[PDB]
């Protein structure tokens, strides 16, 4: 049947409209509540629909950050309304989310399967757009905490990527912890290993150069069992981290004696034929000082992007590449001078 | 169970330690 719901438009007045939806259908389930795929009655378009059960008397972290999220490579809340919870001190919070059943996942384990590797044209379009929205997430102090090949949404015909799933994401305040068993395990940070309570969002940063890392190589880089196995791994290529360098990533970690294994060269981390740029890229993302890997911005800067950059670039397809340099002053805030360095002259309105 | 053993290598102070054991096995 058709379902009709009144509802918050997610980005705008704080004033009702009713909402008509159908074809509803569960698409993924879990513990943080419930995902159903839908169908608008009057935009036609197609769109998620994630289901929390809510404590009435908190704020929801995932509600309150979509809000203030607007921007062209993050996934936009439509809108969300409330369900009767069952216990009377709780709510269904349902956020209506765009829907794309493409991720840079699916993509990947295609050429992945295919044996071939994914062209670089698209590894520095998808990279470009991870960092733009990590930069403009996290110049609200908000870390997303859970960026992998599976959160990203790509637009097969655009090349548009958009990241989501913010269920784990958290506005972070310095001085107050945060959880350190967090994010996805192949993504995880060193420091989170290393039970860091005082992190940074720059542990997203260490998760793009995984993502960026698997996109070159074919398949995940440190594919962990566990989370010593995780360590194990990382060491496999960046070695041991260097007593400064641990106490970097958790300033309360105390280990008096253990050998000193030394990293392995990117360039054989590698296939052959990675371009160069890339590799170099990946260096400067997955390190183990925190405050040492490369800002969103910086890295949206860096030599590897240049391409983009480039007046006459087009898709393999002739098509058009999305936007690129549209940077706001929030997504700049960080270092607003960067800004003549992205915005190439051949863009300025 | 990894997650205590992770916590307990990391209470112990014998995580790096630990990993590069299981790095020569």
């Amino acid at each position: 049947k058709v379902t009709t719901v009144v509802a918050t438009p997610g980005q705008g007045p704080d004033r009702p409209q009713e909402v008509s939806y159908t074809d509803t259908k569960v698409i993924g389930n879990g513990s943080f509540g419930v995902v159903y795929q839908a169908k608008l009655c009057d935009s036609g378009e197609l769109v998620a629909i994630k289901k929390v059960l809510q404590d009435k008397r908190f704020k929801n972290r995932e509600l309150q950050i979509m809000r203030k999220l607007d921007h062209c490579n993050i996934v936009r809340l439509r809108y969300f309304f409330y369900s009767s919870g069952e216990k009377k001190d709780e709510v269904y919070l349902n956020l209506v989310l765009d829907y794309v059943p493409e991720t840079v996942y699916r993509v990947a384990r295609h050429y992945s399967r295919a044996k071939q590797t994914l062209p670089v044209i698209y590894v520095k379009l998808y990279m470009y757009q991870l960092f733009r929205s990590l930069a403009y997430i996290h110049s609200f102090g908000i870390c997303h905490r859970d960026i992998k090949p599976q959160n990203l949404l790509l637009d097969p015909d655009t090349a548009v990527l958009k990241l989501c799933d913010f269920g784990s994401a958290k506005q972070l305040v310095r001085g107050e912890p945060n959880v350190s068993y967090i994010c996805s395990r192949y993504y995880r940070a060193p420091e989170l290993i290393f039970g860091a309570t005082d992190y940074t969002s720059s542990i997203d940063v260490w998760s793009a150069g995984c993502v960026l890392a698997e996109l070159l190589l074919g398949q995940p880089i440190f594919p962990g069992d566990s989370g010593v196995d995780q360590l194990v791994e990382i060491i496999k290529v960046l070695g041991t981290p260097t007593r400064e360098q641990i106490r970097e990533m958790n300033p309360n970690y105390t280990e008096f004696k253990f050998p000193q294994i030394k990293a392995h060269p990117w360039t054989k981390v590698f296939r052959p034929r990675t371009p160069p740029e890339a590799i170099a890229l990946c260096s400067r993302l997955l390190e183990y000082t925190p405050t040492a890997r490369l800002t969103p911005l910086e890295a949206c800067a860096h030599s590897f992007f240049d391409e983009l950059r480039d007046p006459n670039v087009k898709l393999p397809n002739g098509r058009d590449t999305p936007a690129l340099f549209n940077f706001t002053t929030q997504e700049l805030s960080s270092n607003p001078p960067l800004a003549t360095i992205l915005i190439p002259p051949h863009a300025r309105i | 169970d990894p997650h205590r053993l992770l916590q307990q290598l990391v209470l112990s102070g014998n995580l790096i330690k630990e990993a590069v054991r299981r790095l020569h096995s």
